[PDB]
RNA sequence: AUGCGA
């Protein structure tokens, strides 16, 4: 309660398919489409997407750079301290990763 | 190697069923019953109506609503099953037990239910009562529930306008009531869902 | 309307869906709606009744 | 990481077992103070009998299994009351029964102290108002079970503070450097390595001093008086 | 430069004047109390370098 | 924390593992190429360190998430490093494994069958079958290839038996077997393994003469010449600098030729992931870009000071762009220019530039590996001394906290603490409103934020906050008649309003002194607001547990925000649960000085 | 993991830590409108209310005692000897 | 307790040019209640009661076309003791852009404030005892300060005992 | 030497089983000691 | 960082 819940308690995005809280992003909404949680690792390039060897329909979401991705819709939110997120910040420089385990898979 | 992973894309992105046209004259059996497992929260306020809790909380708002996971609008639920938090329970107890989170009075539970979902696919033949006729579409309503529209571009030019005017069929008589069409697309990225129909295939 | 307190974390099927017949669909619909009459979902239930009516023959 | 397992074994937060019992008794220090003051407990017997009345609980446990092991083991142990290949026919009662579940599974040291008190007070037991070493001993056993350390106690930390905190008040290395030399660094090269030698009862004090001279090292320098180099 | 040195105590020279530290040479007069103000000029330091030592002799 | 926002996806474990440049490129929110940071004295450089893909700024949404700085979690870009750097952290590793190979066969010096012995032992150590790991030693027999294959056969058979046994006994699992002693047996094994790796001073499997490997220290390895005795020995078998790239291309091939053992060589536990062991793990083909959000300049109220990451990273962009320019020189160069040794100097640009940039990446990694009080890198980050993990993780600042000079008081309980009304009006409890507390919380609102057992703010079940800091008694009066309102949204129908009531005479607070020397120094006290106080009031009996004295001693007061922690403060931390020390069980708390002498005077038989 | 009830081997008594958490969690639930099975008798602090519920063992909670193996014993309030 | 403030505006200097702030007003849109503390020149009336949040001066920057103020940031109210105008060391600066303002913050004896005798026996005042509740001598007086005797036996502050008996003699 | 232990962990491909109380605080998890040494469930009516 | 309550 003291060192967490009453200090820096943050509900942060994590990729249920990646196990990281820094690939997460809000997918861009539209006048008829909301912003959806996507994991960058968990998405396919709409310019590729097996297009040479290959759609569900509603798995393409757009980046603030207006780029469409297919997939990435498998990330959820979990409670941690925000400094934890600060760790990935350094880690990506550090060349490592969290495989943040969780529920049903 | 990079084709094992493409096997992962195709085998993960495969589709289960192709709901057929009933008698091949009706509509596709896009309505299906599928037994599932959901993970829902239970508030303390439903401690005396826990299956009804799950209903009012999660199951009641889901009916008549699209589920991305199931691929459709939840048509109804059958056979709810709470996963007991404790083995050797013969499977029945005038009261159940559930794991409570280690932080809040809130509970989390497993539930098992069969869902009746309308799972339409591209190519399904549907009939609708003409809702509207604008020079780019004809609105229809499937079962009095699903909005359907066939845009002018998806209609054969051999169709005929009569002046929102009044479209006349390819035979040379104006269209009326119900229409049979093939589904080109279903748009569910908006507030609800709109099914894109075609009269040219 | 965005979180858990209303929406399940995860939902997965344990079998491949089963193509309920029109008659099985109708029996489910009537039993479910009938059990439901005993909250804006009621309006969708009215639409389900319209589906029922459409699954009855005529709107 | 070091805490009390639910089985009374001391495991780390890993799960690796550290001790099979806390001090081998699972007793709370914050309970012990009167756990060995039998006479006092007796002068206020009826009050504690009013606190820990067992009739509420005598339905939840066994009052014999540990007591029975106590009878065969206390008998054979009094028969074997040399440490070595000693009579193994009986591990302590704490080995054979969760001391929290069958009243009477208690250290033989505590058991012994209690019985010896009860024997040395048979005249108090001819002085007692009407208590007996079985009803009074039963009550004190219940104090012992009810004095046990709760499952999950952070006893590792408790240890750490009980060694650190009092170390602030602080021929051979003493005090903080000695404590650091052991606990902190475990240095295999002590600053003041000593070996204590017991000398036989038959060994005279003069023979012993002779031996003390006879073993000590003697450097060549140590005998030199004068060196003249021409 | 002598304002800087006198405001920082950041003694730098090509010889270091043979002195054990390169800071602390300058102090706040702290005129907060006549006792403290006069006391400043009767303070003498053994030097910081002996302050860093762990011993106490 | 809020109970009104549960989660049910808790993390159950943490895996560690190397990133991959392909992973970064695919996940990467952007490639940053522009060493520029700002433009027009005030604008975010396009595709530079302060591109909006690295988060929101200036009402510009994170160009990777379109979210504001107050909403956008921010997103991490990446740099496609022109040259593959050595990982400092594995520089000792990559050096060791470099000396352990054979350079003419590209196999390891040590006996192939001996290696196979290592694979077997390390497989047994994923499952921690230590006694069996030693039981492998029993497998015993110029040695024929059929015979060395017979040892590999018998050893693999031993793996099969130890496996069948371990799965039969459930004495391990697919996920391995891990314990402190097992971990130790692995570290020990890896040690003897490294000694065998170091033992070969010429190749054995291939007999080839590997060069002696030298290093600059942190940026170059050179490949030493051999001796004509060793060179002519090379005939019978018939310091130079080498790039990181060549090391990578060779060592990859070694990782293919020795992968079979290396699968368990590179894991302390079973590799469920079928991970290829790649040499690119010690080299950096690309560099990520953290969000500026955590790379923001130190601006404190007005002053904006440049980030040390921005500066060293700018050094990466400058040096890298120079090397890109050298590749421009090769482009300018290389039509043919048959005899223009003019590249010999540009070749000084390649060797010097390349080692220089590589070194600069090193320095950006660890300040203690470059060549003055330089800006700290990530290693002189959360570690070393106090840092983040120690100074902001294992201990933190906290809200709902106070600090004050403590004052004695015999009239309060010995288990309570007299809090001056500044704290009584400045400490709140997140009170869920009920049918049973509607009266008390409606009253607290009536008082308003500026009164007794009052409440400063009210958070609806909708999630929104309404501060009473400046609301008039009338409007707060309106909410008092609105404190019990019905549900409004099925999204919110399960919640109830909250009232942030002031701390009051029924709340417990955790008082902690300065000498946290032991748990007895931080106990739970029952809060008693004392009127017309400004100082923390404490009973004398506690001062010997805090080792406190009114000389000027200060104490911290914690107000817990959670019923589980409240229950702890009523049951665990309470003064009575600390009647004795656990060190000795000499009780601790008692009266002192004046009270003791008072007992001596009152207790005289002469006192009537 | 299910320790058979007939096979449950743990301490019949509620630990101080057990007691504390039980009262805290149950109180918090009451504070979230868990149905009170006893007279509020004037009380307004959910913690003291949960204290009353412990006094009557009306609490419908179970403690899952873990062993470092991971097997556990689910015990009701209504049985573990409170004191 | 006196706290001194330096309000400098020449920190951004750099070629007169755009220098623009003058203590005073321009937009009128400011709360005219700022006159409740600050004279129409932007400086508080010497003697003014100020509480944290109150404006400590008022000025006008043409870039903002606004009358802006530097707020007072403290835990307690004060009074403006001195306002000092500094044009000094300047080349011209005639607009008086640097002002030093001295605040007088009163410090009442209060519970928790430390007090000490000439003996290094320091202690905080735990409470301000009502005079009636004090003990009164047959001399008709009740002490100013009461120190507990049990403090002396560890400290061996017997110089304090003699200081008491000598100061009493020397007053009588 | 946090980074040295980090190196030894990654080079191992180590997995934290998240038992250490220190580690558990680092990851924002209910401490496994004492009151976090166990779980609490609720008996709920099934009808 | 220094000084400080200590
Ligand atoms: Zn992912
Ligand atoms: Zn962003
Ligand atoms: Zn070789």
């Amino acid at each position: 309660d003291r060192l967490l819940n009453s200090s820096d308690y943050t509900q942060a995005s994590v990729c249920r398919e990646c196990g990281s809280i820094l690939t997460t992003q809000q997918s861009v909404p539209r006048i008829g489409s909301i912003s959806t949680v996507c994991c960058r690792r968990c998405s396919m390039r709409f310019e590729d997407a097996k297009k040479l060897l290959t759609e569900d329909g509603e798995k393409i979401f757009i980046d603030d750079s207006q780029i469409w991705e297919d997939g990435q819709g498998n990330k959820f939110v979990g409670g941690n301290e925000t400094t934890t997120v600060a760790i990935p910040f350094v880690l990506k420089y550090l060349d490592s990763e969290l495989s943040a385990m969780g529920i049903r898979l | 190697n990079e084709n094992r992973e493409t096997a992962r894309f195709i085998k993960k992105h495969k589709k289960q069923v192709t709901n057929p046209i009933d008698e091949k004259n009706g509509t596709s059996n896009c309505i299906v019953r599928v037994p599932i497992a959901l993970y829902v929260s239970l508030a303390p306020m439903y401690l005396e109506n826990p299956l009804q809790g799950v209903m009012k909380q999660h199951l009641n708002p889901l009916v008549m609503k699209y589920n991305n996971k199931v691929g459709g609008v939840v048509l109804g639920y059958e056979g709810l099953k709470i996963l007991d938090a404790d083995p050797l329970s013969k499977e029945d107890t005038s009261e159940k037990l559930i794991k409570i989170t280690p932080d809040t009075p809130f509970g989390f539970t497993w539930c098992h239910v069969n869902l009746y979902v309308w799972q339409p696919q591209v190519g399904d033949v549907l009939e609708g009562y003409i809702f509207i006729q604008s020079a780019s579409h004809i609105g229809l309503l499937i079962h009095d529930a699903f909005n359907a529209s066939i845009k002018k571009n998806n209609i054969p030019v051999d169709w005929t306008f009569v002046h929102l005017g009044h479209w006349v069929d390819s035979n040379g008589e104006p269209i009326d009531g119900k229409l049979r069409f093939t589904v080109r697309n279903v748009h569910t990225t908006g507030r609800v869902v709109s099914v894109d129909g075609t009269l040219i295939s | 309307t965005a979180t858990t307190l209303n929406t399940p974390v995860v939902i997965h099927a344990t079998q491949l869906p089963q193509h309920v017949s029109t008659d099985e669909v109708l029996q489910f619909l009537e039993s479910f709606i009938d059990e439901k009459e005993n909250t804006n979902l009621s309006s969708s239930i009215s639409q389900l009744k319209r589906i029922q009516r459409d699954f009855k023959g005529l709107p | 990481g070091v805490h009390v397992s639910y089985d009374n074994s001391i495991r780390d937060a890993d799960g690796t077992l550290v001790q099979f019992m806390y001090g081998g008794d699972a007793i709370d220090i914050t309970k012990e103070s009167h756990m060995t003051q039998f006479e006092f407990c007796l002068d206020n017997y009826y009050a504690l009998l009013k606190k820990y009345n067992p009739s509420a609980l005598i339905e939840h446990l066994d009052v014999e299994s540990a007591l029975k092991y106590s009878k065969k083991t206390l008998k054979y142990r009094k028969k074997h009351s040399p440490h070595y290949k000693q009579s193994v026919k009986y591990d302590p009662v704490l080995a054979k029964y969760n001391p929290a579940k069958y009243l009477g599974s208690v250290s033989e040291n505590f058991q012994d102290k209690l019985e010896s008190f009860l024997d040395k007070n048979s005249k108090l037991f001819k002085s007692s108002d009407g208590v007996n070493e079985k009803k009074f001993r039963a009550l004190m056993q219940l104090k012992y079970m009810r004095s046990l350390i709760n499952p999950g106690e952070a006893v590792g930390i408790i240890a750490s503070q009980s060694v650190g905190e009092p170390s602030t008040q602080m021929n051979v290395t003493l005090g903080i450097p000695r404590l650091r030399e052991i606990v902190m660094t475990a240095s295999a090269a002590i600053k003041t390595p000593q070996m204590t030698l017991p000398i036989w009862n038959d060994v005279s004090d003069e023979q012993a001093d002779t031996f003390c001279k006879s073993i000590s090292k003697v450097l060549l320098s140590e005998v030199i008086d004068k060196v003249i180099v021409t | 430069k002598m304002q800087y040195f006198l405001s920082t105590g950041n003694l730098v020279s090509q010889s270091g004047l043979d002195l054990q530290q390169v800071s602390g040479y300058t102090v706040v007069a702290e005129k907060i109390n006549f006792y403290r103000f006069i006391s400043h000029f009767r303070m003498v330091h053994r030097g910081s370098f002996f302050a860093q030592l762990k011993t106490t002799t | 924390m809020d109970i009104s926002k549960p989660v049910g996806s808790e993390i159950t474990s943490v895996d560690f593992g190397i990133l991959t440049a392909k992973e970064i490129r695919n996940l990467s929110a952007k490639q940053i190429t522009n060493p520029t940071v700002l433009d027009n004295l005030g604008h975010p450089v396009s595709g530079g360190l302060y591109d909006l893909a690295l988060g929101a700024f200036l009402r510009n949404l994170c160009s990777t998430c379109g979210l504001d700085e107050k909403f956008c979690p921010g997103h991490q870009g990446h740099i496609e490093l022109p040259v593959p750097c050595y990982n400092p952290l594995f520089f000792n590793q990559l050096y060791i494994y470099l000396r352990a190979s054979c350079l003419f066969c590209h196999h390891f010096r040590l006996k192939s069958v001996e290696v196979h012995r290592y694979a077997c032992k390390l497989r047994l150590l994923q499952y921690g079958l230590i006694d069996e790991s030693y039981k492998l030693d029993e497998i015993t027999l110029d040695i024929s290839s059929t015979l060395l294959n017979e040892l590999k056969s018998k050893r693999s058979e031993y793996v099969d038996m130890a496996i069948a046994k371990a799965l039969s006994d459930g004495r391990t699992t697919e996920r391995g077997s891990f314990t402190a002693t097992v971990n130790d047996e692995r570290k020990k094994l890896v040690h003897e393994f490294h000694k065998k790796l170091l033992s070969r001073g010429k190749c054995d499997n291939c007999g080839m003469f590997s060069p002696k490997f030298r290093k600059d220290g942190f940026t170059k390895i050179f490949e030493t010449a051999l001796n004509e005795k060793q060179i002519t020995n090379n005939r019978v078998k018939g310091s130079t600098y080498i790039l990181s790239t060549e090391v990578k291309n060779i060592l990859d091939t070694v990782f293919r030729k020795e992968q079979c053992v290396l699968q368990y060589v590179f894991h302390s536990r079973p590799n469920l992931s079928r991970k290829l062991v790649k040499a690119d793990s010690f080299f950096m083909d690309v560099l990520v870009v953290p969000p500026t959000r955590f790379r923001l300049p130190s601006k404190l109220g007005e002053e904006v000071h440049e980030n040390s990451q921005n500066q060293l990273l700018s050094k990466v962009l400058t040096t890298s762009l120079l090397i890109r320019d050298l590749n421009d020189d090769l482009s300018k160069l290389q039509k043919d220019k048959v005899s223009l040794e003019d590249r010999r100097v540009i070749f000084s640009r390649l060797m010097n530039a390349f080692v220089t940039i590589q070194n600069d990446v090193n320095a950006f990694i660890d300040s203690t590996k470059a060549q003055k009080v330089p800006i700290p890198g990530v290693k002189q980050a959360l570690e070393k001394k106090e840092g983040l993990f120690r100074k902001h993780m294992m201990g933190k600042r906290v809200n709902y906290a106070a600090r004050s000079v403590i004052s004695p008081d015999p009239n309060i309980e010995t288990n309570e603490i007299g809090v001056p009304p500044v704290f009584a009006v400045k400490l709140t409890y997140p009170e869920p409103v009920t049918a049973y507390n509607i009266a008390e919380l409606r009253q607290a609102v009536i008082n308003g934020p500026d009164k007794w057992p009052g409440a400063t703010q009210i958070q609806n079940e909708d999630g929104s906050l309404v501060s009473l800091i400046g609301m008039s008694v009338e409007q707060r009066k309106a909410l008092a008649n609105q404190l019990l309102t019905p549900s409004s949204n099925v999204s919110t129908h399960t919640l109830n309003k909250k009232v942030y009531r002031h701390i009051k005479n029924r709340d417990v607070v955790l008082m902690n002194r300065q000498p946290t020397l032991h748990k007895a120094s931080m106990m739970g006290h029952k809060v008693r607001v004392l009127p017309n106080e400004k100082t923390l009031r404490l009973h004398y009996a506690n001062t010997g547990a805090y080792n406190a004295d009114f000389d000027g001693d200060e104490m911290n007061m914690h107000f817990p925000q959670n019923e589980n922690a409240r229950a702890e403060a009523l049951n665990l931390a309470n003064t009575d649960s600390q009647y004795l020390t656990p060190t000795s069980g000499s009780p601790v708390r008692g009266l002192i000085q004046d009270h003791i002498s008072a007992g001596v005077w009152l207790t005289s038989k002469d006192s009537f | 993991k299910a320790i058979p009830k007939d096979q449950r081997a743990t301490t019949p008594y509620m630990t101080k830590y057990e007691r504390a958490r039980i009262l805290g969690t149950r109180a918090l639930q009451i504070s979230m409108n868990a149905p009170v099975f006893v007279d509020l008798e004037g009380e307004t602090d959910p913690l003291r209310i949960a204290m009353k519920e412990l006094a009557e063992k009306k609490i419908p909670l179970v403690i899952r005692r873990y062993l470092p193996d991971g097997s556990f014993e689910d015990w009701s309030v209504e049985e573990l000897i409170v004191d | 307790m006196y706290k001194t403030e330096k309000v400098d505006l020449a920190l951004n200097r750099n070629r007169g040019d755009p220098i623009t702030q003058h203590f005073g007003f321009g937009n009128d849109e400011w709360p005219k209640e700022w006159l409740e503390k600050l004279d129409e020149d932007g400086l508080p009336y010497i003697g003014t009661y100020v509480e944290e949040g109150d404006p400590i001066c008022a000025y006008f920057d043409d870039t903002l076309n606004k009358t802006k103020i530097k707020t007072y940031h403290s835990s307690e109210p004060a009074y403006i003791e001195e306002v000092n105008l500094i044009g000094d060391e300047s080349n011209k600066f005639q607009e008086l852009q640097t002002v030093s303002i001295k605040y007088r913050i009163r410090r009442t004896p209060q519970i928790g404030d430390k007090f000490s005798s000439r003996h290094g026996q320091k202690g905080v005042c735990s409470r301000k005892w009502p005079t009636i509740d004090m003990p009164f001598s047959e001399t008709g007086i009740q002490p100013d300060i009461i120190i507990n005797p049990h403090a002396f036996p560890s400290r061996m502050t017997i110089g304090m005992f003699v200081e008491s008996l000598a100061g009493k003699a020397g007053a009588l | 030497t946090t980074c040295q232990f980090l190196t030894k962990a990654v080079l191992d491909n180590e997995r934290e089983q998240l038992d250490s109380p220190s580690a558990r605080i680092v990851v924002g998890k209910l401490n496994n000691v004492g009151t976090g040494s166990f779980d609490v469930l609720a008996k709920v009516p099934n009808a």
